[PDB]
């Protein structure tokens, strides 16, 4: 359900590439432990203001083929409902029902 | 002085000149408007904008976190 979160995610991967690539460990290099006596100063602590949407921490995905409100499953690119649906029709390979 | 109870003379009759400003005193802050509290800031009683002591390491310049091979 609901296209706006699916719309957000599709824009995001080109915006990951554009903002975040040049500014991945830059947080760490300029501020944190990699800034060992170098940087840590104001004249360099203005450089990362473009990436905020681009960040992997907002790259939630959900169901990669329709969208779904939570309950995503990363190994299929699918969800609870949509896995069962694809299995009924035999579209998924290697698929047992558990018995041992 | 009273007939049934007199003043004493044991320690309370000695040193008729002292002060805080006539003479030295080891304590200040006896006005109502000069008094301490020992406030230390909350969540910065020690340090929290901290220099690392659980993630300090030698300097590099890459882009990722233990990527290794890929």
């Amino acid at each position: 359900a609901k296209q706006s979160m699916k719309a957000r995610e599709v824009k995001r991967v080109a915006l990951a590439d554009k903002y975040f690539a040049k500014r991945a460990e830059l947080k760490a290099i300029i501020s944190d432990v990699n800034a060992s006596d170098e940087d840590r100063w104001n004249a360099v602590l203005k450089l990362q203001t473009l990436p905020r949407d681009s960040s992997p921490s907002r790259q939630r995905n959900r169901c990669r083929q329709t969208g779904r409100p939570h309950g995503f499953l990363r190994k299929f690119g699918l969800s609870r409902i949509k896995v069962r649906e694809a299995a009924m029709r035999g579209e998924i390979p290697g698929l047992k029902k558990a018995s041992w | 002085m009273k007939k049934d109870i007199h003043p004493k003379y044991e320690e309370i009759t000695a040193s008729c000149s002292c002060g805080n400003v006539m003479k030295i005193r080891s304590t200040v802050g006896h006005d109502l408007n000069l008094d301490v509290c020992s406030k230390c800031h909350p969540f910065f009683t020690g340090k929290q904008r901290d220099v690392a002591t659980g993630g300090r390491v030698d300097r590099f310049n890459k882009r990722f976190n233990i990527p290794g091979s890929k």
